[PDB]
């Protein structure tokens, strides 16, 4: 089906209505999303089909029709855009400096912005335009808000 | 079944809401692939 570049919504027609389960971003013929949104299930794209390819539950990350393809990465620098789709709202760019999630195996860029479940997979972008990761695998602080990681693949 | 439809172009936005931020937290991810918060 619609296999154009650019940033799509996942949907879901099992529960009332039609709910947005989360966001992915499709480059080079591949759809990359988070794997807690679609659980490795196949998806569909007008009358086309996209079947998974390659998926980790840790990473929490899976690639249709291809290998992932994303490979930019957050310089520990500058700020970044979290280019939000939210469900029943249009795409919109917020602009941030992500702070830091230390961990036993190293450090990696968070972004502290405030967004329903259904936005996770919503490309995290460099000044440039390429995406340095994905939103919505995090943490909940002590005031209820949440904290994402900016999630990146391995390109091979 | 889950359906995708197209939502824009990937591009960075010169004068965007500029807004959140910057947190240094010690984390820890389980095999499941959740984070949590260590203190
Ligand atoms: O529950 C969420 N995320 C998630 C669920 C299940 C799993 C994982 C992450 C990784 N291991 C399996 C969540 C909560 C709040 C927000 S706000 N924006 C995205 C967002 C995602």
């Amino acid at each position: 089906g619609e296999t154009t570049d650019g940033v799509y919504r996942v949907m879901t027609r099992r529960l009332l209505g039609s709910t947005q389960v989360g966001v992915g971003v499709m480059q080079e013929g591949v759809f990359h999303t988070m794997w807690h949104v679609t659980k490795g299930a196949a998806l569909r794209s007008g009358e086309g089909r996209l079947d998974p390819y390659w998926g980790d539950v840790k990473q929490d990350l899976v690639s249709y029709c291809g290998p992932w393809k994303l490979d930019a990465a957050w310089d520990g620098l500058s700020e970044v855009q979290l280019l939000a789709v939210p469900p029943g709202e249009r795409a919109k760019n917020i602009q941030t400096l992500p702070g830091i999630f230390k961990t036993k195996d190293g450090d990696i860029g968070a972004v502290a912005l405030d967004y329903p479940a259904g936005t996770s997979g919503s490309p995290i972008l460099d000044k440039c335009g390429r995406v340095i990761g994905l939103y919505g695998n995090g943490v909940v602080i002590k005031n209820g808000s949440y904290v994402s990681a900016i999630t990146q693949g391995k390109r091979e | 079944d889950m359906y995708i439809e197209r939502a824009g172009d990937i591009t960075w936005e010169k004068d965007a809401e500029v807004t959140g931020n910057s947190p240094r937290l010690d984390v820890a991810l389980d095999e499941s692939g959740d984070f949590s918060l260590v203190e």
